[PDB]
């Protein structure tokens, strides 16, 4: 079964990169504006110091993962003024001039898809602060635009050694030869391939305009953790009330010391559980960021021969897109469509000698015998320049008798 | 959490950015490598006596790459 | 150091040493302080064990990464871009290191480069001549064939190119003669 | 809590994967299923290691 | 693999002379194109 038709299908891949940075103060969460509570918590300063160290470590690890995922190249490239590419469309992966950042239409769509009574004001009273990330959305958009420009100009040479320019047709022919497709098929069906790519891009845009669960699960988990931390302040942990001033106003400190210690122990246990959960989430985010960086270094930068790694099908090229707290890839997956059934033969016996092909395959449709490849349908004349003799004919299990034409025969006569 | 209030002293060199109100660092128009992060893409260092100065980090050599349609 | 300093915290008691409390009060009255110190030390040990488990998981991940690098860069030639150094990986030399490993990945990187006039196809006498695996270049007037790595000018012969139709189906094509060394060999 | 998948479904999936591997070789895992004899795919796999 | 085959011109390619190459040996080539022209 040799394929005859092909369809250019583009798929998406959502993978988280980083999350948010939340700082929790020990004194502001356990106590607040109390003297005896702070005096009793000063004995447990080592636990608060360890929690702050773990929080700072998670915060710097988030920035390290973001830099390792996004900030991968060193030369910031821009879009070229020449739009000569062969009929392709790049209006959906280029920074629009109507936006202050460097995001395209798909990038903008992906970004848009993601006192007391107020949540932030109430969380700020307990020490819960949100630290601003190092790499903002503008730097992410600039890095994405630079990567897109590099991929559309140099293809993959800018990611390894020096950057060498190359037209779109040349790099497309190189990517087609890398998987086993000749250049004549691309040169004779360039407009059809461009139209198929445009249709796939339009279908992807229409599907994205209609979810982003991989970019929302982390936000939902963070919101649930914040809600749990807020609700844990109402628990008395075996006390009469959650407010220390309510207990210090009716009972003497020698009697309320046990209640204050129980409240401090409960708050410390809750903070330790929250810190463990945050550390597990940070480890998961680091693993996801490492996987995304590996995928970017493999599929986007250079050709990858691994199956089920850069989409479903033969991986050709890829175009990364910007996304808040994540990244979206656009892998090019060459996939065959139609096929044709023909009678194949692993060997051809000429005049008492076998003829094995170097990479081709002998086929027949019931009349004549031709030679082709296992990738595309290209019947050719069975000549001696593409086959070699290695043995006789009475040594092959599945051999057939068929004449072989010699192109050098009329030239020697 | 101060938009330049809730400060300890008046200090000197007040700079109000998305990271907050930094007092004790004069902003310059130059741009070097990132040394000490502050917030929202702000990197300060202790370079020129030596004093504290705030600036915006750079992403490297930003230039337009040439593209050829008939050359290699 | 943290585990050592944890033995100095009072944990809501009169002191931190059990012998200092047992020498001034009776066990029936110091059992509460003893239990408080025991609970504090148990919590500190649990936190230390959690930190040690996290560090051990990180060390295991780093060791798996190092083993993958050894099985990819050292043992055999890896084909993954941006992994075994910066450039085209050739070979590596593993060296010993205290609680680690140091590799010497050989990374070939192209240095100097010049721009040449290329062509997608070459028309001979009405047939499209596509290259086998190289590319076409032009120094200014003539046309030669080279590879996709080094600049080796070769004469465009019939052994390095193959026919695949006519010159009216190819968009980007230029006219160029072929030397064809098979003609003088037959004479 | 009982798992979502049982041993019978796992065995059926492994048998289907083995059948696909011995029939279509490796084309079914990256696109459309194409018929190919065992000798042809064995020779194609041997040609890639010299 | 070990496959004995005669060293012919169709299996190799010429590249420069013998003085530019350090390691080289003196050995004749069969060249089946010459007997076919007779």
């Amino acid at each position: 079964a040799i394929p005859t038709n092909f369809t250019i299908s583009v798929t998406t891949e959502i993978l988280p990169v980083s999350m948010t940075k939340t700082s929790v103060d020990c004194t502001m969460y356990i106590c607040g504006d109390s003297t005896e509570c702070s005096n009793l918590l000063l004995q447990y300063g080592s636990f608060c110091t360890q929690l702050n160290r773990a929080l700072t470590g998670i915060a710097v690890e988030q920035d390290k993962n973001t830099q390792e995922v996004f900030a991968q190249v060193k030369q910031i490239y821009k879009t070229p003024p020449i739009k000569d590419f062969g009929g392709f469309n790049f209006s959906q992966i280029l920074p629009d001039p109507s936006k202050p950042s460097k995001r395209s239409f798909i990038e903008d769509l992906l970004f848009n898809k993601v006192a007391a009574r107020d949540l932030i004001c109430a969380q700020k009273f307990n020490g819960l602060t949100v630290l601003p990330p190092l790499l903002t959305d503008e730097m992410i958009a600039q890095y994405t635009s630079a990567l897109l420009a590099g991929t559309i100009t140099s293809g993959w040479t800018f990611g390894a050694g020096a950057a060498l320019q190359i037209p779109f047709a040349m790099q497309m022919a190189y990517r087609f030869n890398g998987i086993g497709v000749t250049q004549n098929v691309l040169y004779e069906n360039q407009k059809l391939i461009a139209n198929q790519f445009n249709s796939a891009i339009g279908k992807i845009q229409d599907s994205l305009s209609s979810a982003l669960g991989k970019l929302q699960d982390v936000v939902n988990q963070n919101a649930q953790a914040l809600n749990t931390l807020v609700k844990q302040l109402s628990s008395n942990f075996g006390a009469i009330s959650s407010v220390l001033n309510d207990i210090l106003s009716r009972l003497d400190p020698p009697e309320a010391e046990v209640q204050i210690d129980r409240l401090i122990t409960g708050r410390l246990q809750s903070l330790q559980t929250y810190v463990t959960q945050q550390l597990i989430r940070a480890a998961e985010i680091r693993a996801s960021a490492n996987l995304a960086a590996t995928k970017m270094s493999e599929c986007v930068l250079g050709q990858s021969k691994r199956v089920d790694f850069c989409g479903k099908g033969y991986h050709l090229m890829s175009f990364p897109q910007s996304a808040p707290h994540g990244v979206v890839f656009l892998h090019v997956t060459y996939v065959p469509a139609q096929e044709k059934n023909f009678t194949t033969a692993p060997a051809i016996c000429h005049d008492g000698k076998a003829h094995f092909p170097r990479e081709g395959v002998f086929v027949s449709n019931g009349t004549h015998w031709f030679v082709t490849q296992r990738n595309f349908y290209e019947p050719q004349i069975i000549t001696t320049d593409n086959t070699f003799v290695s043995g006789n004919c009475d040594v092959v299990i599945g051999i057939v008798n068929n004449t072989v034409y010699d192109p050098l025969q009329p030239e020697l006569d | 959490d101060v938009n330049c209030w809730r400060v300890y002293s008046t200090g000197s060199n007040v700079f109000q950015t998305r990271a907050g109100c930094l007092i004790g660092a004069e902003h310059v128009n130059n741009s070097y490598e990132c040394d000490i992060p502050i917030g929202a893409g702000i990197c300060a260092s202790y370079q020129t006596s030596q004093s504290i100065i705030a600036y915006t980090m750079s992403l490297g050599a930003e230039n337009s790459v040439a593209y050829s349609n008939n050359s290699i």
